[PDB]
């Protein structure tokens, strides 16, 4: 059986910008390879075939090169519908394995996060419950961290926490993060914390609140 | 005119098997092998197996030999996999695609059924108005927040004063933990929006036949 390793996991380009995506294989497949893209929450869609061959009907702007163990799609020109993953493909023999992909993501100017942080509503304390929830909205680049404290010192169970895509407006990106307790163990403690850690901000924004 | 039809979703037990399907129409059923891909969320795909529908010849994946069962049946142009024992590492978007002689590669694939597994039963979420810290608004702007925690299964639709309010929102992916799915969704405006004016959270959640408007009053 043959392994794909395919390159670059991700990158940051720009409407105009020339990329290249390179897919390497354990042995010679003899042009044996796929390429397809894959839209967010959409199904792959072939680009590629035999190495060098377009499909019906996709943009000139698609190349596909390579022989023997090493292969590449190359974008000419990119275009703003062509955002999202790339994936190789081999059909030498069974199982017909994938490279591990390679996400392509809109460059745009640093943004530190607006850090926002809510107490539980008396909604929720009146059924027993104590979610704490901060909001980290509209940073660049993509990674952050946050961490949380309760009386300053840090927690970490009862932690949920979620991230948006790229925003179609401004490509920034946000992330929700809870914090679920007891009301119990909610009205015992005084000072609530959220702490945000990004390119911007290696010394952490940090919001607060007393109970 | 090439279609391959797949259920769009379904929500199976641990320890039970599944049967997924996928119909194919627009050609001659016999003369094309389908293939299955399984993606999880936010990661790769990975090829499962396939099948020559008539003859129903099949390969594997190794890693899924005994997980996959693969099936056609030719009367109803439809392709068949059975996913047995499941575990919530089962719990992914599964593909069937056509392979091309030609093409060497897959040149149709279906929608995608995104298959959930757990315990839970239908549940409507219980929805909190998130209003700031009664600190102070001297920024220019301020950010609300509605918190939809405890339901299943997926999806809810949010939306903001019955969706008049549609900028400067960011409504999270849903998070299943502990078999509930919790989601929350921020609203930024300018300070002399809010709390001038009213502002309410809507949650719909099909699944349970219910909506639920939330206004967000300061603290």
């Amino acid at each position: 059986d043959v392994q794909m390793t395919q390159s670059p996991a991700s990158l940051s380009v720009s409407v105009g910008e020339t990329v290249t995506i390179t897919c390497r294989a354990s042995e010679n497949i003899y042009r044996n390879l796929a390429w397809y893209q894959q839209k967010q929450g959409k199904s792959p869609q072939l680009l590629v075939y035999a190495a060098t061959n377009l499909a019906a009907g996709v943009p000139s702007r698609f190349s596909g090169s390579g022989s023997g163990t090493q292969y590449s799609l190359k974008i000419n020109s990119l275009q703003s519908e062509d955002f999202g993953s790339y994936y190789c493909q081999h059909f030498w023999n069974i199982p017909f394995t994938f490279g591990s992909g390679t996400k392509l993501e809109i460059k745009r100017a640093d943004a530190a996060p607006t850090v926002s942080i809510f107490p539980p509503s008396s909604e929720q304390l009146t059924s027993g419950g104590a979610s704490v929830v901060c909001f980290l909205n509209n940073f660049y680049p993509k990674d952050i961290n946050v961490k949380w404290k309760i009386d300053g010192s840090e927690r970490q169970n009862g932690v949920l926490n979620s991230w948006t895509d790229q925003d179609s407006k401004d490509s920034t990106y946000s992330m929700s993060s809870t914090l679920t307790l007891t009301k119990d163990e909610y009205e015992r403690h005084n000072s609530y914390t959220c702490e945000a850690t990004h390119k911007t901000s290696t010394s952490p924004i940090v919001k607060s609140f007393n109970r | 005119q090439v279609q391959l039809q797949q259920p769009g979703a379904e929500v199976v037990k641990p320890g039970a098997s599944v049967r997924l399907s996928c119909k194919a129409s627009g050609y001659s059923f016999t003369s094309n092998w389908i293939n299955w891909v399984k993606q999880r969320p936010g990661q790769g795909l990975e090829w499962i197996g396939n099948i020559s529908p008539g003859g129903s010849n099949t390969n594997h994946n190794e890693k899924f030999k005994s997980k996959a069962t693969l099936t056609a049946d030719t009367s109803s142009s439809t392709a068949y996999m059975q996913l047995s024992s499941l575990t919530s590492d089962d719990s992914a978007v599964y593909y069937c695609a056509r392979y091309d002689g030609d093409y060497g590669s897959f040149d149709y694939w279906g929608q995608g059924t995104t298959l959930t597994v757990s315990s839970a039963k239908t549940t409507a979420p219980s929805v909190y108005p998130l209003a700031p810290v009664c600190g102070d608004t001297t920024g220019s702007s301020v950010t609300l927040g509605c918190l939809v925690k405890g339901y299943f299964p997926e999806p809810v639709t949010l939306t903001w004063n019955s969706g008049s309010l549609s900028s400067g929102v960011h409504t999270f992916p849903a998070v299943l933990q502990s078999d509930l799915y919790t989601l929350s969704s921020s609203v930024t405006v300018t300070s002399s929006t809010w709390p001038s004016e009213s502002i309410t959270c809507n949650v719909a959640h099909p699944a349970s036949s219910t909506k639920v408007d939330k206004k967000i009053e300061p603290r």
